[PDB]
RNA sequence: UAAGGUGAUAUGAACCGUUAUAACCGGCGAUUUCCGAAUGGGGAAACCCAGUGUGUUUCGACACACUAUCAUUAACUGAAUCCAUAGGUUAAUGAGGCGAACCGGGGGAACUGAAACAUCUAAGUACCCCGAGGAAAAGAAAUCAACCGAGAUUCCCCCAGUAGCGGCGAGCGAACGGGGAGCAGCCCAGAGCCUGAAUCAGUGUGUGUGUUAGUGGAAGCGUCUGGAAAGGCGCGCGAUACAGGGUGACAGCCCCGUACACAAAAAUGCACAUGCUGUGAGCUCGAUGAGUAGGGCGGGACACGUGGUAUCCUGUCUGAAUAUGGGGGGACCAUCCUCCAAGGCUAAAUACUCCUGACUGACCGAUAGUGAACCAGUACCGUGAGGGAAAGGCGAAAAGAAC
RNA sequence: CGAAGGUGUGCUGUGAGGCAUGCUGGAGGUAUCAGAAGUGCGAAUGCUGACAUAAGUAACGAUAAAGCGGGUGAAAAGCCCGCUCGCCGGAAGACCAAGGGUUCCUGUCCAACGUUAAUCGGGGCAGGGUGAGUCGACCCCUAAGGCGAGGCCGAAAGGCG
């Protein structure tokens, strides 16, 4: 049974990496709202 | 954009009324047109995106005028 | 904690 | 602008024993002063295998507050407060009731 | 320039453990601990300098912290790079 | 320790700073991971020394 | 300031200092790795790879600096055609990103209400976007009023659930006028006479005050109970200090503080006087904002849903007079009254608190109060946006139980 | 020479309640008269924590299978050694890539974890271990595709190139 999570490092950096959300302006609005709660991992880091 | 250079005309949104007053959002669009008006101070042709209202604005004061106006506003034309 | 080198390592087959 | 220093012969006024006399040792930074014959304790020390073996129970000193304590004019045969002066350009202390110089 | 003071920060300390003894007395090489950084030009010539020794070739490879759970804590030990120094046939240390 | 190599000239500070982290700063490092220094209290001393050094180089040297 | 110290969990080891450069606190400086607007290029963020110019141990190889984009300005170059322009290079100046609310503008719902529902309401609300400030916006009548008069804007209480609007349903809802807070008026569209002539902005000096370290700061003893008293009993003293906190049970007089009186080498905000720089006083004459006002068509805003609908704004098509002129006074006309649009600047009363200090509470006291009193936005869950806990209490003192 | 709270007892009022006190408790409580409420719980397939029931019941995760001797140990069917037996053998063997991130090796310990015991372990604690001019990454080149100086377009954001 296959699922629905197949990790993959190099997608996931590119997806959801830090250069992705500064790419457009709602993912920086994503980094800024993360920072305001105060998360520790403002993105999934390598 | 939808922007007269010499007016400032943009787009504007409003309603449209039926019969029954039923009202849906629309949106009015300035007679933009692309003219050459040829310059004897340059002696040249410069192209504006301008209104219809503009185009007669031209012929009414001077062509040189408007492009000192529009040079003080700011933006290459 | 996090680790950040998953550089690849291929032994010759 | 501490009224007790490291050498002071103080005495006690509230405690275990009240009106014992002595000489300060060391104060820490939470207002405590160790004293010697005063506040002693019975501490259980565990045998170390180290370079020292105390074993049995050692009669240790335990610190006490510094409030507790007052220094001792040794003129009068009282406990007498402190105050701080400025004589020639630097601050001294002296007691109270026909207050002297320490 | 800065060489002569770099030289004298990238070592950091001799690496002392089973396989470190039997590669001395062995091939004649000895392991160290350097700076993250620590290329391995810098490491030879540090070692020629500061030990007065001739070296044939360095191997450098970075160790990485070990995870250690202290009391109710996860922590991480930082990584370290050793190297390992072959000497020619005269040895001093 | 402090004024004392105030006064001195840039040449002799370059040449105190040398042998601070020559001798004293990597001698001393090599004795603590053998475990042969015992006063490890020269350890601190003798990076703050290199601080001081540093400092006045920087105030003495251009600005 | 100082006889103590080397931050905490957290003891130890090795040491510094004790009359002054131990430590600690404050001002001004120095250092300030890498990522991030990231800005030399690239990139899977904390990584990879460079060019040019300055100086150096074996050529080896090193150290530093510069090199993003955009807008403006200046210089040098420079096409299709002579000139020219576009374009290119160089140097300088400014911007870039982030931030809780408040402010202005550009867009703009639906649920819901109407006991259904389409006009309407919800509502110019939520939300998205842009720009600036400590406030912003607005602001010196082409305004009201009533033919009696007031004279910028803004905010609060009335007028008033009134007049009106409205499938005249649900609902929406003024103005005039009055009482207050605070008040400030100017400049260009231009010439002459007189030319620092007031007021402003930027840089020095001096006084005062405040912030950033601090200093002194009064006065209690004896017996009883008790593990220990600050309690009971008896007799005293301080108070421009019984506000608080701590101390072995409840302290004005044990400690830190408190009222009170002082303190600044250095950096700073505020109110004044005195210098410099730059625009700029006062009088006469003239001028006095045109594709605009207004109109036709379609919409929007004014309580006012096109209705008899004034007034304002605008997409589209037209289009005056210019002071013997024009606007308004709620269809419209005449007479009267009032004002002078089509160019701008302007603090005060007003809105909010990410943050700093003090103080307060018929606010909570660990299932409460912030999600978080315990290193919580953590553990943990989710690819991701995101969601999101549980967990406080020995004793006065570890004296934390030798054997 | 003992507050609140807790736990019993005895009185008392038509009631919700009140009063006195034994033991634990260890430092707070509050008359009377007024004032304000987060003011009273048995139910909402209520919310959170704790603890019952079924119950010492089902189950202990491929029907490839174990037996014995010795060793260590407080304790051995499961750990180590030895001799037999059985199972896989295009795999249930040996290698990688992806993905994990020290699970690798040695010493030591058996609380919890292991669906039982455990001296054993991918468990706890400590130490050790990853060596490249030739492998790979990095690097040079490019596919799909992404970004994109100027530029075109778009109320803004932004789209395309």
């Amino acid at each position: 049974m296959k699922r629905t999570f197949q990790p993959s490092v190099l997608k996931r950096n590119r997806s959801h990496g830090f250069r992705a959300r500064m790419a457009t302006k709602n993912g920086r609005q994503v980094l800024a709202r993360r920072r305001a709660k105060g998360r520790a991992r403002l993105t999934v880091s390598k | 954009s939808r922007v007269c250079q010499v007016t400032g005309k943009r787009p504007v949104t409003g309603n449209n009324r039926s019969h029954a007053l039923n009202a849906t959002k629309r949106r009015f669009l300035p007679n933009l047109h692309s003219h050459r008006f040829w310059v004897e101070s340059e002696k040249r042709f410069v192209t504006l995106r301008v209104s219809a209202k503009g185009m007669r604005v031209i012929d009414k004061k001077g062509i040189d005028t408007v492009l000192a106006e529009l040079r003080a506003r700011g933006e290459k034309y | 904690r996090p680790v950040y080198i998953p550089r690849p390592r291929p032994p010759h087959p | 602008a501490a009224k007790i220093r490291r050498d002071d012969e103080v005495i006690v006024l509230t405690g275990k024993d009240k009106g014992k006399r002595g000489k300060v040792k060391n104060v820490l930074s939470s207002g405590k002063v160790i004293v010697e014959g005063i506040n002693l304790v019975k501490k259980h020390q565990k045998p170390v295998p180290a370079l020292n073996q105390p074993g049995g129970i050692v009669e240790k000193e335990a610190a006490i507050q510094v409030s507790n304590v007052a220094i001792f004019n040794a003129a009068t045969g009282k406990a007498d407060r402190v105050g701080f002066r400025f004589e020639d350009g630097k601050k001294v202390r002296f007691f109270k009731s026909n207050s002297e110089t320490i | 320039m800065i060489r002569e003071e770099r030289l004298l920060k990238v070592l950091r300390a001799p690496h002392v453990s089973e396989k470190a003894s039997t590669a001395m007395e062995k091939s004649n090489t000895i392991v160290l601990k350097v700076a993250k950084d620590a290329t391995k030009a810098e490491i030879k010539a540090a070692v020629q300098k500061l030990f007065e020794v001739e070296v044939e070739v360095v191997n450098t490879l970075v160790v990485k912290g070990k995870v250690k759970r202290h009391g109710q804590r996860i922590g991480r030990r930082s990584d370290w790079k050793k190297a390992y120094v072959t000497l020619k046939e005269g040895q001093n240390l | 320790m402090k004024a004392k190599e105030l006064r001195e000239k840039s040449v002799e500070e370059l040449n105190t700073e040398l042998l601070n982290l020559l001798r004293e700063q990597f001698n001393l490092r090599m004795q603590a991971a053998s475990g042969q220094l015992q006063q490890s209290h020269l350890l601190k001393q003798v990076r703050r020394d290199v601080a001081r050094v540093k400092t006045l180089l920087n105030e003495k040297a251009g600005a």
